Parts: structure tokens; sequence; C-alpha cells
């Protein structure tokens, strides 16, 4: 614990030079998100605080591209619902919540701007899906139709892409492989329902060969999944 | 599996009303093309 709080002292005395904060942003994007999960873990003030600051450090205004930076910490790390947690919780510390309100505040006041299709961006860039509420939202998908469609069906591409990735890491089958890969086909599967243009695309670049090797994956899940999509494709 | 023999099913049937209704609008076209050469009598006559 004296190690941590010591590790936490030092790293937020080297972000509170801002060259050194924005250089240290880029060297490791979970670096704030290890930070959070360690905040949110220990239960002593002066380390949390010690967090919060290191945390306020790396967006604050000093550092170079401070709303790009926070904006991405708060769809990667999801800053926001942490932020939002730890203003829920009281703390005993006055500095300490006073720093977590200011940071649930810049949370706050970067996800203003932000919206579902930034996170669906960052999710897709990040290759990391577990059934965000966007996947299972009908309305989402019908307002972003033309978005996944939209620039040569860049967005259809990248999850045709993703998709492949998966098949190539399913001899894994990983938990979280596999929930990537049943969020995946249910994208696709939204996708070729919706501007069927899309499907033609996805054929080409080898959608429906992914999805009938995943027809036979060992995971029920997927296999689930899998059929789903053939049915959305060509099934009734 | 019995799924997707049942899934080819349905979707062979909505091609035959594809084939009826592709097939209907032969016929029309031929109605109209007729029309359209009585019509030109008329402009002939």
């Amino acid at each position: 614990i004296q190690l941590q709080y010591h590790s936490l002292l030092l790293i937020w005395l080297l972000t509170f030079n801002p060259v050194f904060a924005n250089e240290l942003v880029q060297k490791y994007l979970s670096d704030f998100l290890d930070l959070l999960k360690l905040v949110k873990i220990t239960i002593k003030e002066k380390v949390s605080r010690l967090c919060i600051s290191i945390i306020l450090q790396c967006c604050s205004t000093r550092v170079k591209q401070h709303k790009k930076v926070i904006k991405q910490l708060l769809l990667l790390g999801n800053a926001l619902p942490t932020v939002q947690s730890l203003s829920e919780r009281k703390y005993s510390d006055e500095e300490l919540r006073q720093d977590i309100s200011n940071l649930k505040e810049i949370l706050e006041n970067e996800y203003q701007e932000l919206t579902s299709f930034d996170e669906y961006v960052a999710e897709l860039d990040s290759k990391l899906l577990c059934w965000s509420p966007p996947h299972v939202d009908n309305g989402f998908w019908s307002d972003n139709i033309d978005e996944f469609k939209k620039d040569n069906y860049k967005i259809f591409r990248q999850l045709i892409e993703l998709l492949q990735a998966k098949v190539r890491n399913g001899d894994v089958n990983a938990k979280q492989e596999k929930i990537i890969i049943q969020v995946a086909l249910n994208d696709i599967t939204h996708v070729v329902e919706l501007l069927p243009e899309s499907i033609d695309v996805l054929d080409k670049t080898g959608g429906k060969a992914d999805i009938m090797e995943l027809l036979n994956h060992s995971d029920s899940r997927v296999k689930y999944e899998a059929l789903k999509a053939t049915q959305a494709i060509i099934g009734y | 599996d019995e799924l997707n023999k049942m899934q080819a099913f349905i979707r062979k049937e909505a091609e035959e009303k594809a084939k009826e209704i592709q097939l209907k609008a032969d016929q029309e076209y031929e109605i109209e093309k007729t029309n359209i050469v009585r019509n030109e009598t008329n402009n002939i006559d």
C-alpha cells in the first residue's frame, strides 16, 4: 500500500508538468482506467485523492489535447460512470471529495458533447464489445444505419474485419472473445437487415464465410448468433 | 438441420411469389405497350 501510494504521488508530481502529463497520456492508454480501478478498490483517503489528482492532471486544460484526452478516457475507461459512482459514494476526506466532484463535473462536460456514436466508434477501434446498450437498442441501430453505410460502408468494413479477427481468434474461444464474436454477429445481422446494400459488401469481404465458420463453433451462444445471422442473410 | 430446412421452404415460397409478381409485371408491360401503340395510332391517323 505504501509503495502504491508513493508511486501515485510520483505520477501526480510528474503529471504536474503539462508536457510530462501529455507524454504519459499516450504512453499508456489504460493508465487512467487502472488508476480509476485502484482508487475504487482502495479505501484509503490519501490514495484515492492522489489517484483523483493524477486523473485530473491528465485531463487538465494545461496538458495538450485536454479535450481529446478527456473524451478518449471517457469513451474507453468509462470515466463518466466511475466518476458518477464515486460522487454517489461518501468520502471522509474533504479534499478527496472535492477532487472527485471536479472529476465528475469534467467527465459530465466531456460526455455532454459526446454521443452513443462516439462510444460505438471507440468500441470498434478497441475491438471490444460486451453487448452494449446501443447493440440491443433498435432506435440506435435505425438512427445509425446511414452512418454505418457512410464512407463506402467504412463502419461495415471495420465490423467485417473485427468479425474475421474474432474468427481467427475463435480457436481460443475465450468468454470475452465469444462475447465479442456474438456482438459482432448481431451487428452484422442488424447491418444486413437494415441498409441491405451492406450485405453485398459483407459477402465480398468474406462476412458470409466468417458467419458459416462461426456456425460450427463449439460455443452454443456463438453458434446461435451465427445461425441467426445466416437466417437474416438468406434464411426465413 | 430442421431449422435450416424450414427456413429454406419459406425463402423458396417467397421466391415463387417474387417470380409471380415479376410475371405479372411482364403481363402489365405488354398491356401498357399495346396501349402505347394504340395511342400512337391516333397520332399516326
